[PDB]
DNA sequence: AAAAAAAAAAAAAAAAAAAAAAAAAA
DNA sequence: TTTTTTTTTTTTTTTTTTTTTTTTTT
């Protein structure tokens, strides 16, 4: 037997042969199993044991292992994995399955093999800087998905049969990029016809994708580069055409006759076999964080969620934690939080569908940090799409029709509203936009679907998306002596579809200006860029978050994701008379004096906001406090969009409902 | 071992693209032109290695000129084998390869002219040093490249010169092709002039500690 | 052959000895089918499980191999209970109550296994011919030979039977028997598509008595076998999956040609005539239109009138008079205009829902396309072609472009679509 | 970086400018631009600390253009 | 001298549908 | 001024068929 000290010295003048030796491969497996079983973090809890426990619960087929953990301890194995992926991964999958069969015996009846997904590889390359020295090694490459072939079954253990000797050949592992070539018989001793051994075989899922370089990475004015990526089983359909992705994989080469024929030199083709996939569409928090999905939670994190969810005033802290560095504008923050958490969709007897998402509009003076709030919402949301003004078209926010280059049949392609299904679409400068482009979202805002009838395609899509829009008033500035209908160009059909409207006014006030200036100067002071040091960095970065954020942002992201995924509150016991009276009063005080369209569509927004406030508390039932808070929000959103003449009377008239 | 390269520069006289004649094939020259297209950095096969199917004997350092060339005689004369080898892609040595297209300069172009073009091959450490739109001076050796498709490429993928566009009828039979060789068969081999370059030149950090290092 | 005989015997005993109460149902169904020249048999899997579990287990793991044995058992029983012989091989149609699998959950784990799934028909191909009995002759010795083929996936012998060439054999087309083959295309249910994904499609093959049974746009339930066929895509050793249909359930009673005949048993006709005699049937029908919408009684009455439709007349001089009703709703936002359009789509047996913003004249009336293989031009239907004999609901009608809206003028009244493009000059029917 | 008295001088100058404007032309962006100009003027003198004289110069430059 | 296997031979192109710009006007 | 109008721009080849005529290969 060998020791971790003995793996340092190498023989055979090649690392692959050194790894594949029988004596070395027995020490490697034992060391990998010890790493899997005995690793503990700072708090003292084994992480891979918990991951294995969750694997069986979720009926998963893959295990995620961080490269930093295996590099910090047993760094020689980390170097071996870095240089020689193919041989290390076969052993590591086997040891992973052996470790898994210590928590779930008889798990082989569910899945027969456990795959390992590597995460947080240190060195990141671009497609432009790939050379021949990276051949047969693990690489990390960012790109943009362009085209996807589709899922087909592929042979796994290939068999052959020869007729004159009737010989059956042993199973062959297919390279997945090179056809199995066999010409010699162990029995026939000569060339013979070979069959595929019809039936009695094992298949795998296979797919192929093309990655172009991201426009941001490409130097301005230069042509992009592309490469081909092969996705095997458990990795199919994860990436979608149009998204931006980061892939960790193995860089390989193969001989192509056409490439040699056209160029005129013995050049080879290259392709990447994908190992790990991470989505980066809309994510600017990629600067930090560890893992393949930063919106996923562990068991202790869920327990912490349920612990902090029962504190009184959780809603106040959640609201205060929205865009902490922006000063004031608490109504905007409340509307943003309500939109982010969202309502509950409904279907009554399978024939009547009711939408459950909140849309927000921000109409305000220039220089009031609306765009920064939109950027914060983009960063925090799980799925987010951004658009602005004249840069969007009718079919750029909807589905488009294209001729498939391969199949040559008319096909549907995605858009901004489809890329943000169960997400958020943000539209900055929503008033500086063509009417034909603006009117394309009428169906998606309410019916949450898209219908296309073009070139023989008659289909209906699904876009369960929420819209937060920012606009400027006529003349660039809001006239408080005029009603709303003469401060904007939008008509009733599009104004009715919005749930919350926030009018932002800039007024002269010495104390307010002094406080805002002090806050902004302190913020600029804070953001100036000037045990293990890598954790000293974390503690210093947490100290700065302590002042202005009641809860950390990374915790809040997982909190929002868990709340949206798991909770579905109901409305069993509530006061119908109060809501009916509020709706009737709001309808009466609109035609008499007002220019804010109120229909039945605004009655349901109160219930949606109540369900959102219930979601904020991780409660399964809506209480009276949440409904009262929703009524107060709706009433304050209507009173503050009036003329200065009647606002004082309307506020007094509507004040009886919001007694608390 | 490090596959070495020798780079020559500062030649006495420079040539234009329209001075390229077949009587300088094999000579060391320097040329100037404007780059208009570059390709990817592909790996080229330099020193091949194979294994006999039956003996499992290993052959190494099989030179290749312009097409995939496998060995002929097995290392052991006891074995009789003419073909059926298996490339050991891991043991083989590779090199970087790039093809760039250049055209004539704005001044060398006559009053009325359709610009002439050329194919320049950059190899080794000289990849990506020429960017489209720039004016660069290359230096290297003028070579000639045959048509490998009719030289019997192993795979069926070439499929005997599959084409998507129609060839010129004017030069049908006018382009002098040589015949007679056994590898060709009854086919006719054709040649075209390209350039191979060994040296390229162009003729058209807020950190205080590192900044203080560079200055004298 | 020593196991196939016992399998056929077991199937024949199942057919001849199954009884519930006091009637051999599967013995009577065969005789009733033979009389009206229906050469097929429908078997429920629950009965087969109840009779013997080994027989069910044999079928569940080797369908393509076992099913023809049941096929020949049926026609052996038929010749015994019908004749003391122009009876072709019968067909087996299966019914299942197992869980339905989504299309996107079908993968390499489900190969060569019987599955149950549901989707939407988008296209139906033309009928093609497949050989079952082949008469064969050799090019040199010239002697007769025969071959029998079953469609559960063969070639002429690569030899000679009694110098002749390598594989010398030709087909004598007369005295050969053929059947009917059809190809269909499926698609996912719109509400079951995952997040951010476009719907995917699949290919199915139907034979003999299951051809001309569905029309595009129909929602169906399919029972069949998930298989693969090697063909042709630069991947190595990849195959294309498809489904061979064994049983079809369709919501719309209409066949491919909509025979305009009654498909209602007397037990339902009695119910319908009893309903028609209700003195307050008008109120009952009106109250059933969108019970979750308050008020708007006149609009609901108009919707009922549109659903029933008027009468159509033809005159001696060739005149044709329209018998369909069109309705326009021009109103204020928030008045439930768009919640009635989607209800009419659900209630109507044939109905299409479209939006005026995402539409075009070619997509609404008809389009002309080029076949990649044949490289000719053919006509493809549109929204008003699919919704023939039904209702089309056009939302956001005011947002339509002025070029696209004018293409509906002829279809609304003359109920025809005239195409005069690319050497194709035809007039298509459209009664919507 | 910014010192202790520099922040007080900055807020005082912003308040004075806002008072003199009267909110039509002066916003938070003007204060941010004044901070930027002060930092640039500090970079000119090769000094890593900001003195209220720099803020006074930036304020004069802003006033000269309004 | 007599078998089994393996490529050449393609060619072709108008006619229509959808989407984004760069010039016209109630 | 925001509406309508207008040119116009790639969209194309991945497939076929059984003879007929060539090279290898017992
Ligand atoms: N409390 C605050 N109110 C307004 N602006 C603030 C505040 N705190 C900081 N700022 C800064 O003021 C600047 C003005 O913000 P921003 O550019 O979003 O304004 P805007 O007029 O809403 O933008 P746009 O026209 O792009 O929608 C930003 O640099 C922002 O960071
Ligand atoms: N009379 C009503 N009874 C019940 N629900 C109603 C009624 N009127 C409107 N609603 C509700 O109002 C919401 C919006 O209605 P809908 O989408 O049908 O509007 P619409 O008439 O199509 O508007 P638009 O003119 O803006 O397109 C739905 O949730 C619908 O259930
Ligand atoms: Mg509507
Ligand atoms: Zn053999
Ligand atoms: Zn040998
Ligand atoms: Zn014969």
């Amino acid at each position: 037997e060998l020791t971790l000290e003995s793996l340092s010295n190498v023989k055979a003048n090649s690392y692959s042969e050194w790894i594949t030796q029988p004596n070395v491969s027995r020490t490697i497996a034992r060391e990998l199993k010890s790493f899997l079983l005995e690793y503990t973090d700072e708090t003292g809890r084994s992480v891979y044991g918990a991951r294995i426990r969750t694997l069986g619960e979720m009926n998963s087929e893959s295990l995620e292992v961080n490269y930093r953990h295996l590099a910090e301890s047993k760094a020689i194995l980390a170097l071996f994995l870095a240089k020689c992926p193919e041989e290390m991964l076969k052993i590591f999958d086997l040891v992973a399955m052996e470790a898994t069969e210590l928590h779930y015996p008889d798990y082989a009846r569910i899945h027969s093999e456990i795959h390992v997904r590597i995460s947080d590889f240190p060195t990141i390359y671009s497609l432009r800087e790939l050379r021949e020295s990276n051949l047969s090694s693990l690489v990390r490459v960012t790109g943009v998905v362009t085209r996807r072939t589709g899922v087909f079954p592929q042979l796994k253990y290939v068999k052959f049969n020869c007729l004159k000797c009737g010989s059956i050949l042993g199973p062959f592992f297919q390279d997945s990029n090179e056809e199995i070539r066999i010409s010699f018989c162990t029995n026939c001793k000569s060339k013979g016809p070979f069959r595929v051994n019809g039936e009695k075989t094992v298949y795998r899922n296979y797919q192929r994708v093309t990655l172009q370089e991201a426009p941001g990475t490409v130097p301005p004015g230069r042509l992009p580069r592309h490469r081909e990526v092969i996705l095997l089983a458990d990795l199919v359909d994860v990436s979608k055409p149009g998204e931006e992705v980061e892939v960790t994989g193995i860089y390989k080469n193969n001989y192509d006759g056409n490439l040699n024929a056209k160029n005129g030199f013995p050049v080879f083709a290259t392709i990447i076999e994908a190992n790990s996939i991470k989505r980066r569409e809309g994510n600017t928090a990629n600067e930090g964080e560890e893992g393949l999905d930063v919106f996923s939670w562990t068991e202790e994190e869920e327990r912490e969620f349920r612990k902090i969810s029962r504190d009184r005033g959780i809603i106040d802290k959640i609201i205060s934690s929205m865009a902490p560095s922006i000063y004031g504008h608490r109504d905007i923050k409340t509307a943003v939080a309500c939109s982010l958490f969202g309502g509950v969709p409904k279907n009554v007897n399978g024939k009547h569908s009711i939408r459950g998402d909140i849309n927000v509009l921000l109409l305000g003076d220039p220089g009031t940090a609306k765009s920064q709030i939109l950027k914060y919402v983009e960063k925090t949301a799980h799925r987010a799409v951004f658009a602005t003004g004249q840069g969007a078209s009718a079919v750029g926010l909807t589905a488009s029709v294209r001729k498939d280059p391969i199949t040559k049949e008319w096909t549907l392609e995605g858009g901004a509203l489809v890329l943000a299904d169960k997400g958020v679409c943000l539209i900055d400068e929503f008033d500086k936009m063509n009417d034909q482009d603006r009117t394309s979202i009428h169906e998606a805002m309410e019916q949450q679907s898209i219908s296309i009838s073009k070139a023989g395609i008659v289909t209906t899509l699904q876009a369960r998306c929420s819209i937060i829009a920012a606009a400027n008033p006529n003349g660039g500035r809001y006239n408080s002596t005029l009603p709303l209908a003469q401060n904007v160009s939008l008509t009733e059909p599009i104004l009715s579809r919005f749930d919350i409207l926030c009018v932002v006014r800039d007024l002269v006030d010495e104390e307010a200006d002094e406080r805002l200036a002090t806050f902004v100067v302190d913020s600029h002071v804070r953001s100036h860029p000037e045990l293990n040091a890598r954790q000293r960095r974390l503690q210093r970065q947490r100290k700065k978050e302590e002042e202005i954020s009641p809860i950390p942002q990374e915790l809040l992201m997982k909190y929002i994701h868990y709340a949206r995924t798991k909770i579905y509150p109901k409305l069993h016991q509530m006061d119908m008379d109060k809501v009916s009276r509020v709706y009737a009063d709001l309808r009466r005080e609109s035609i008499s004096t007002g220019s804010f369209p109120i229909t039945v569509r605004h009655l349901e927004s109160i219930l949606r906001i109540a369900e959102s406030f219930a979601k904020m508390r991780l409660s399964e039932f809506v209480s009276s406090y949440d409904l009262d808070r929703a009524i107060k929000v709706v009433v304050d959103s209507f009173v503050d969009a009036q003329k200065v003449s009647v606002r004082r009377q309307l506020r007094r008239s509507f004040a009886i409902y919001t007694l608390g | 071992e490090r596959v070495f390269q020798i780079s020559f520069f500062n030649l006495p006289t420079v040539h234009r693209i329209r001075d390229i004649r077949s009587e300088k094939i094999g000579s060391l020259l320097s040329i100037s032109g404007t780059v208009t297209r570059t390709s990817e950095v592909r790996p080229e096969l330099y020193k091949a290695s194979f294994t006999c199917d039956m003996c499992r004997a290993i052959v190494d350092n099989v030179e290749q000129s312009f097409k995939y060339t496998e060995p002929t005689f097995c290392p052991n004369p006891s074995c009789e084998n003419r073909a059926f080898w298996t490339l050991n892609v891991t043991r083989s040595r590779f090199l970087d390869w790039q093809k760039v297209r250049i055209q004539e300069n704005a001044n060398e172009i006559p009053t009325g002219s359709m610009p002439r073009t050329l194919d320049v091959i950059l190899r080794g450490d000289s990849v990506e040093r020429a960017k489209p739109g720039d004016r660069c001076k290359f230096t290297g050796v003028e070579i000639v490249v045959p048509d490998v498709t009719q030289l019997g490429l192993p795979g069926v993928k070439p499929s005997s010169t599959l084409d998507t566009r129609g060839i010129s009828k004017t030069t049908e039979g006018l382009n002098s092709g040589v015949t007679g060789l056994r590898s060709l068969g009854v086919r006719d081999l054709t040649y075209k002039i390209s350039f191979l370059a060994c040296h390229v030149i162009s003729i058209g950090e807020r950190d205080q500690e590192v900044f203080l290092n560079s200055l004298s | 052959d020593d196991d196939n005989t016992e399998i056929i015997k077991s199937f024949k005993n199942f057919i001849l000895e199954f009884r519930l109460d006091s009637q051999f149902i599967y013995r009577d169904q065969l005789r009733n089918n033979i009389l009206v020249k229906n050469y097929s048999l429908t078997v429920n899997m629950e009965h087969l499980i109840g009779y013997n579990e080994d027989i069910y287990k044999k079928l569940s793991d080797e369908p393509s191999d076992i099913i023809p044995l049941f096929e020949t058992a049926i026609t052996q029983v038929a010749k015994r209970i019908s004749i003391l012989n122009s009876l072709p091989t019968f067909q087996l149609i299966l019914n299942s109550n197992a869980n339905q699998i989504p299309l996107r959950d079908l993968d390499s784990e489900h190969v060569s296994k019987i599955v149950r799934l549901s989707g939407i028909i988008i296209s139906t191909s033309v009928l093609s011919s497949r050989a079952t009995y082949l008469s064969i002759m050799c090019r040199n010795c010239r002697h007769t030979t025969s071959i029998t083929i079953n469609n559960f996936n063969v070639s002429l012998p690569r030899s000679c039977l009694s110098n002749c060439g390598p594989d010398p054999y030709i087909i004598i087309h007369e005295s050969s028997k053929f059947i009917d083959q059809q190809f269909l295309k499926l698609q996912e249910i719109p509400e079951l598509v995952p997040v951010g994904e476009m719907p995917r499609n699949l290919t199915m093959t139907c034979d003999r008595y299951l051809t001309n049974k569905v029309i595009p746009g129909t929602r169906v339930t399919i029972v069949g076998i998930y298989s693969i066929y090697n063909s042709k895509g630069s991947g190595v050793a990849i195959r294309t999956p498809y489904i061979k249909i064994l049983g079809i359930q369709s919501d719309v009673e209409t066949s491919s040609i909509w025979n305009s005949v009654t498909m209602f048993t007397e037990e339902e006709e009695e119910e319908f005539l009893q309903l028609s005699r209700n003195p307050k049937l008008y109120e009952i029908l009106t109250n059933s239109i969108a019970p979750s919408i308050f008020g708007n009684e006149d609009i609901k009455k108009a919707i009922v009138c549109l659903l029933m439709g008027g009468s159509k007349k033809i005159l001696p001089d060739g005149m044709r008079l329209r018998g369909d009703i069109n309705v326009l709703l021009l109103g204020d936002p928030g008045t439930a205009k768009s919640q009635l359009l989607k209800f009419v789509e659900k209630v109507s047996p044939i109905a299409v829902y479209t939006s005026g913003k995402g539409s075009s004249a070619a997509g609404l009336t008809a389009s002309v396309q080029r076949d990649p293989m044949t490289r000719e031009f053919y006509l493809e239907g549109g929204a008003m072609v699919l919704a023939d004999g039904g209702v089309v609901c056009i939302d956001e009608f005011d947002k339509m472009r002025d070029e696209d809206r004018v293409a509906i003028h002829e279809a609304m009244e003359q109920q025809t679509i005239s195409i005069a493009k690319a050497g194709i000059t035809t007039v298509l029917n459209s009664r919507t | 970086i910014l010192t202790k008295e520099a922040r007080s001088y900055l807020v005082e100058k912003y308040k004075e400018l806002r008072k003199d404007d009267a909110s039509y032309r002066i916003t938070v962006r003007q204060l941010e631009s004044m901070i930027r100009l002060s930092e640039a003027i500090a970079r000119a003198n090769c000094v890593d600390e900001i003195t209220p004289s720099f803020i006074a110069e930036a304020y004069d430059l802003l006033r000269q253009s309004i």
